[PDB]
């Protein structure tokens, strides 16, 4: 059976992992408690006799994020072995939870994941969350995702990593935390998709009209993208595109990999009377520039890929015909070599809005994943925000006194630069 | 003539088909032959 | 089935009526008269 | 007491062929359940050439499901008309190719091709005599592309005289279903030329358009599109399952429509399309079926054959109608446009009638085309190719499971070797 | 056997032809809905000249209904029997000519010349033996003037070997419709002196004082003028669809009204024309029947006859007459004014007779002149032609799309040669 | 199927489009709220189930009159974020307009007709509503309309401007608006139709015999005016005339594009019953030149072309009467080249009556717009009125510091004295 195991390491992880099950217990009917009142082997285990428990790890070395969830309306959900705490968090450094406080953490980390792979009958792959400006999000993430490509060869990783902002951070080290953890990305991951905060604050401020939301409605939205791209394994439905699709269809080249995410129906409960949402209106408000989950500007690069997963009541006649009207206009920009860029997924069931959320109830939405050659701009940024705190090398004695040396920095630099080098030869017309 | 495919598939034997053939049945008359004898034919043993 | 029987939800809560095809397929029976042709006409203008 | 082996592969075959099995199941009477209900005694004449007979009274279709996922056998298991064929033919793999060339045909291609290849022979020995086989599958994907043409080469090195009716759509011109479309549509057709023996092309956007300006409906759902590829695929074996006046077997359609051994691509369309309204205005008459036949959108392929000269073209006719009016029909278009034609084949058109109309129509035909007009759609897919092969875009996971990048550049000297045939014979 | 396709282009020509197989059809008295529901056999014996068999006996016009704009689609439609016509011929565009004759022409109706050339042979094509092409549209328009003289055209040497006759209505000179009349109608009639075989010029302005004069409506409506066009237009075929005394065909009045190849321009009326008032004073005999026919305010044309000389003209005559009261009225009204006919033509009137007139007429008859009159319209329309094109007024609209006035000239030289041998003929 | 999208800027663009929108409601049976309890879809579109929502777009720098239209009756009608509002008005500023403060909201303009042109499937034309004289109006008004053109090559616009007054005028850099707005709605413009305040001052005291109206009596018969042109492509009739049919039968030269506008039965309520409405005399009061809704005397110039609106229950032989009746009068004139001068437009339904309103219900109506040679007046005495303003600089400094330079009023000085030139050469007879 299809089925899929998610790893949620670091806050950021815990916090969208607090809401993609929440969605996903929704989607299947399971009440919070853990009884449901075929669809649901995908991310849940039928366990004795109506007990459903998640095929999810929360794994975070700060105790207060992962305590929340045993406080929550999840305690009864979660088995809490899953719940893998530590004593003192990484605290912002990719040497922390990399070399001195993550290696006797990682080894209860693979045990459980060894103990639902042996659970599930046929695994098709991993679903790693984490956010790489944070300590935990990335030496840890590094720590595992490096321990599961070896357990665990040429099996998929679809990861979902958030990326600092141009403009908006939170921590003053996350250039420092990006870069190491992107040498870690490049060789043990196979499909990244690509998150940044900042462009999911102005699709709340515009699309869903509310001027000062927080987290937990960031995440709530995020948790759509996650669902509808993996619907295809839960329901059936016209076109179904399963993970193996996606390595196929949307990685060209080994290192190039990493992809924007953006959801086609954002509208509030008042909006939605007003406004008509067909597929041919969708798709075109799917390609917009301020419909994405990462602050990156399409027109400056172009398109090497592309992957619109449908739900809901969508007939693959205007599919076809959204597609054809893509290709038409000059503005959606590909490269010259792929003249064949787009896989469509139709899938049969409606999204499935949460009580008290801020998306309203639409019959069709598109899950729009794909490649890019703009995407080089958000590394150059980051690398050369990275490069200015490198020259003086400040918050560097932290990283240094926590085991790793200061030659793992310079190697991380020459990693970015040749993703630097790689996505402009690639995206050059020939 | 037919007015359902159940009514055609049926009626596709005996109209246009195997079964179409005329019978003596529905002739008339069968006609009387100018045979050469009605004797003993010569060479029949 | 646990004894070997094979088991198959038919999976048809009249969503197989949207699942299926609609293509004429018959001269006999064919639909003669106003609303046939009406059906197929775009709206277009009003009349007065 | 000849009979066709049906094989479906992938997700396309699979569901053209649930769609296919809703309609020669129905033409035949016979109910969901199994057992006949059919009120034609032509019906139960000849059920060997699609159907096994079971015990109390039980049909059996011979139907050899094949997927590398369980999750489209399970909408075909699930549907109506899907309780009829045998759970043992059901053979699947599951970790899938996930629109792989390579995985479908070289790794997980070799787990799953000799657990088919045991089943299709249990079919096939129990037969009395095989006039052919029957495959449906894509060449876009890679699940139906890859073990689908993997499944020709070893069936036609074990049986090596019978037919292969292939019916596989191509990637679509204006749009693309999936990314690698070029690469597995050039693969397939390298290794379908020289072990499939007739080919149908189908493709999307033509039944498309089909269901669009002939039927009139505003959303075409994704069954109208495998009933109009059903109501050929039923059309094609109408003599071996229904008496007729002139009757035409695979072996006729396939010694009177391939010159060359290597031209054997053809297209088709179904004759009587009509909207559901403009039925009382339409009237049918056998000239009327065959300026339908020869229109170019009427075609159920991506080519225009108005740009290529008709090599040869067969058609099916069916129900109740003259032998002089179908004959001295497909003379007048023979006759009022002849430069669309080859010169040096006279009689270029072969017509069939048999005389048992299918499920509630009057009259209706199937009509095959072998043009020179298709190769612009082998140009299509040869171009696509060109533009991501030198780039070497998209090929580190075919080359990363054994096929290296040798066996692309013959793949494409034969896609440029069958455009090259195509395009002399039309001078 | 010899049977009339009709093409009707603008909204001219749509409305005028609804109302034609709105007169004609009641006469064959088949119903709104196609059904048969009349009395007589007569009726049955021709009705392949304009309508197919279908199964069901329903009765579809020979109709091709063309225009670039929805709207005049929906009033054809909308109004009674607006449902007789086949929906594949409805053939639509989207944008409109908006009364531009280089839009009509060149952009907008190449990409749906194409449509209706593929309609227009399919119904030429399923019918056996064509008589011509019976066309009706505006020349002040630019739906049915630039887009209705493309298909001109375009069929002239489809069918090089068939009639042609234009029912097209010209710019009145006391007004205007449109402000580009003379353009619309210079470049349009620039057409027709080479591909239309036969040409028949109606008038606005005429058939108002008809309906005023002779018939007495005080407000004759939209609807009421095209029942006058449409009245002639099913008297010129009387003898193609009913029996009669002395047949006329549609090229036995082309090779007696024309005696040279230009002069294929026709002055039309219909002659039983009286009030609601005068029909229980009024006496139906022949001799009455002819005073009201060469009557001069009976033409419903612009010209005034007794300005130039009669080449050639026609009467077709429809029911039970004495044939000598037919001809000798014809040689009686030839004498008592004969500067008024030509000198060099003897027997310059031609008279034909059907034994079926029109319901509820006893007697009724058709007048088709080819008179030296019409010059006054010509040279009128070149009149204004001349004067806006030396200020290339309204113009910029008509090469914008890349039509210059080079043919301009052209259309001007044709206008100015069409009305030379006119006024050489009088002399 | 036939389209037609509306745009409003300004003060006057809003308040026109708050009665023609009022207007379209009650034709169509659209309720307020925006649910009907065929033809609709010229101005509306049908969105989800029962709903349809105008194809307009409400923008103006200052929120005060959009606001109007938010917390209006109108609430429901048109969808929320289609009405655009701004920070701070151009305030009678062209250079504030143009390219301080209009250059950030003209992006988000074309961002919404972007929208409504792919909800569309066949474009006919656009309505611009805007005054000329007014900072918004001309500069936000300029900026839409340049966009539009190249965006949307060979559409044609239909312009509703209106203009100031010879006498009558509220804003001081009126004329430098107007001239300034002039020189960009020459070469953008398709059809142009001029309107003027006070002549329908001038009405509304004579005809309408009422003492004192304001500008929604005004907007009122304004929005009459748009519905009569628009009328055929929504209801049938005996000579349709489309929107494209309009230019080429009143644009004789790419310049001369500007059209007078005049109603001719606007009667009030008792005095209607009294008067015998017939189409001759609603013909000879059309060309009246009292009836003519922007001060201008018809017989000063020569009529060069002109098309009939007729509405209600006209037969087409009383049109074909009273034409050749005003043909043969001698007050009026047409230009010597241009023999065939009239275009016809007869439509089947009556004018509507809005409850509240003035007009008193008609069983016929006639819209006659004509292009004439006496529009020149217009346009002289404006630029008299330009000229002596300019001769010392006044109102300058306002214009220069904010983006303009001085030249551009020298430029736009020709570009009127070439219309000029142009009108007074086209109205000479040869
Ligand atoms: N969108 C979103 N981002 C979050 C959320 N929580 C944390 N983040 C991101 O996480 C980053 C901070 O690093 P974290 O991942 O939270 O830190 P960590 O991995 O847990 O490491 P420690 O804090 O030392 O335990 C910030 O840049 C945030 O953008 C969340 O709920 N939603
Ligand atoms: N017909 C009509 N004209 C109006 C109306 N409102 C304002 N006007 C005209 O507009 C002129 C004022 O300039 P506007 O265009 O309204 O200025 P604005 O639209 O507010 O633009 P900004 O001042 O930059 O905000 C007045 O002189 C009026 O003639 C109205 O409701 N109807
Ligand atoms: N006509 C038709 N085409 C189909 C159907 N299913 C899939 N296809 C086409 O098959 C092509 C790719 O097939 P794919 O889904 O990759 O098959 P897979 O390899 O088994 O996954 C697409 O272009 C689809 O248009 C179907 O039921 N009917
Ligand atoms: N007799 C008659 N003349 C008509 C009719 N409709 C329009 N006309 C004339 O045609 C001219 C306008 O033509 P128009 O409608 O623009 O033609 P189009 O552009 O081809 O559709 C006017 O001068 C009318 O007098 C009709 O039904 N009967
Ligand atoms: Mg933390
Ligand atoms: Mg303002």
């Amino acid at each position: 059976m299809r089925e899929v195991i998610s790893i949620h390491i670091g806050q950021a992880g815990i916090q969208v992992g607090n809401a993609c099950w929440e969605l996903y217990c929704l989607e299947h009917g399971i009440q919070p408690d853990g009884q449901m009142p075929d669809a649901f082997n995908t991310f849940f285990s039928e366990t004795g006799a109506g007990k459903h428990v998640p095929r999810c790890i929360f794994l975070d070395l700060e105790p207060t994020v992962v305590d929340e969830v045993r406080t929550g309306t999840y305690r009864q959900l979660f088995h809490p072995e899953q719940l893998i705490s530590g004593k003192e968090d990484a605290a912002n450094n990719f040497a922390r939870g990399h070399y001195t406080i993550g290696k006797e953490i990682v080894d209860l980390a693979l045990d459980r994941i060894r103990k639902l792979a042996d659970n599930c009958t046929g695994l098709q792959g991993f679903l790693v969350f984490n956010a790489v400006g944070g300590g935990t999000g990335s030496g840890l993430g590094s720590l595992l995702l490096e321990r599961l490509s070896v357990d665990y060869g040429k099996k998929s990783k679809l990861g979902f990593t958030v990326y600092p902002s141009p403009q908006v951070s939170t921590a003053v080290v996350e250039p420092y935390n990006s870069v190491l953890s992107t040498h870690s990305l490049l060789e043990h991951t196979d499909v990244a998709v690509m998150l940044d905060n900042e462009a999911i604050y102005d699709i709340c401020r515009r699309s869903l009209d509310i001027e000062r939301p927080t987290y937990t409605n960031l995440n709530r939205l995020i948790a759509q993208v996650i669902s509808s791209l993996t619907a295809s394994l839960r329901f059936d439905g016209a076109l179904n595109v399963d993970i193996t699709e996606f390595q196929t269809n949307l990685v060209p080249y080994p290192r190039i990999h990493f992809m924007l995410s953006s959801y086609a129906p954002i509208i509030s409960a008042e909006k939605a009377y007003h406004e008509q949402l067909s597929v041919a209106e969708i798709t075109n408000a799917a390609f917009e520039p301020a419909s994405m989950m990462v602050k990156c500007d399409p027109r400056h690069g172009k398109y090497m890929a592309c992957c619109l997963m449908y739900r809901g009541d969508v007939v693959p006649k205007d599919v076809n015909a959204s597609v054809a009207t893509i290709k038409t206009k000059r503005t959606i920009q590909f490269v010259d070599w792929c003249p064949t860029g787009f896989k469509c997924g139709i899938n049969y069931q409606p999204p499935t809005v949460v009580p008290g959320g801020d998306l309203a109830k639409v019959q069709r939405a598109v899950c729009m994943i794909s490649n890019s050659t703009a995407i080089g701009e958000i590394f150059s940024r980051l690398d050369h925000k990275f490069d200015l705190m490198y020259a003086k090398r400040a918050f560097v004695h932290w990283y240094v006194g926590e085991g790793m040396e200061e030659g793992e920095f310079s190697e991380a630099r020459e990693d970015l630069a040749a993703l630097e080098k790689d996505f402009e030869e690639v995206g050059a017309e020939s | 003539g037919p007015r359902s495919w159940a009514e055609d598939c049926n009626q596709y034997r005996t109209t246009r088909g195997s079964k179409s053939y005329s019978t003596l049945e529905d002739a008339g008359r069968v006609p009387e032959r100018y045979s050469r004898t009605n004797y003993v034919p010569f060479l029949a043993e | 089935d646990g004894q070997g029987g094979y088991v198959a939800r038919p999976l048809s809560g009249s969503a197989v009526a949207l699942r299926a095809s609609r293509v004429p397929m018959d001269h006999y029976d064919y639909p003669v008269g106003n609303a046939a042709a009406a059906a197929e006409v775009p709206p277009g203008k009003r009349i007065v | 007491m000849r009979e066709i082996v049906h094989i479906q592969g992938g997700q396309c075959g699979n569901q053209i062929g649930a769609k296919f099995w809703e309609v020669v199941s129905d033409e035949h009477g016979i109910d969901p359940t199994g057992t006949y209900h059919g009120d034609s005694d032509l019906q139960l004449e000849r059920i060997n050439v699609y159907f096994n007979e079971a015990t109390g009274g039980r049909y059996v279709p011979r139907a050899i499901l094949m997927d590398l996922e369980p999750g489209t056998m399970d909408s075909v298991r699930s549907g109506p008309y899907g309780q009829i064929f045998r759970p043992d033919n059901f053979v699947f793999g599951q970790t899938g190719a996930g629109n792989n060339w390579a995985k479908g045909h070289y790794t997980e291609g070799a787990e799953l091709i000799d657990s088919v290849l045991d089943v299709v022979r249990k079919e096939a020995e129990s037969c009395d005599c095989l006039q052919g086989f029957q495959v449906c599958h894509s060449l876009g994907g890679g699940t139906g592309s890859g073990m689908g043409t993997l499944l020709i080469s070893k069936i036609r090195e074990e049986y090596p005289d019978r037919m292969m009716l292939t019916f596989s759509v191509v990637p679509s011109p204006k749009v693309s279903d999936t990314v690698v479309e070029p690469y597995n549509a050039t693969l397939s057709v390298h290794q379908l030329v020289e072990n499939a023996d007739e080919c149908m092309v189908l493709d999307n956007e033509a039944l498309y358009d089909i269901c669009f300006r002939t039927l009139k409906l505003t959303t075409p759902t994704f069954g109208d599109l495998n009933h109009l590829i059903s109501a050929v695929m039923s059309g094609i074996t109408c003599c071996l399952r229904f008496p007729g006046q002139l009757n035409a077997d695979l072996r006729k359609l396939a010694v009177n429509l391939i010159p060359f051994p290597r031209l054997h691509f053809f297209m088709v369309g179904f004759t009587p399309l009509t909207s559901r309204g403009s039925q009382q205005y339409r009237a049918l008459t056998v000239p009327e079926l065959t300026q339908q036949m020869w229109d170019a959108k009427n075609m159920m392929c991506a080519a225009d054959p108005r740009h290529g000269r008709y090599l040869t073209a067969s058609a099916l006719f069916r129900g109740r109608m003259s032998t002089k009016e179908v004959d001295e029909q497909m003379l007048n278009v023979q006759n009022k446009n002849s430069s669309y034609f080859v010169e040096w084949i006279p009689n270029n058109v072969k017509s069939s009638v048999c005389d048992i109309p299918p499920k509630g129509l009057k009259m209706s035909a199937t009509f095959i085309g072998n043009s020179t007009a298709i190769q612009e759609m082998f140009k299509r897919v040869s171009e696509q190719f060109t533009a991501m092969f030198r780039r070497k875009a998209f090929l580190h996971w075919y080359t990363g499971e054994g096929m290296d990048e040798m066996e692309f550049t013959e793949a494409e000297s034969n896609m440029n070797d069958l455009v090259s045939e195509y395009q002399q014979y039309q001078d």
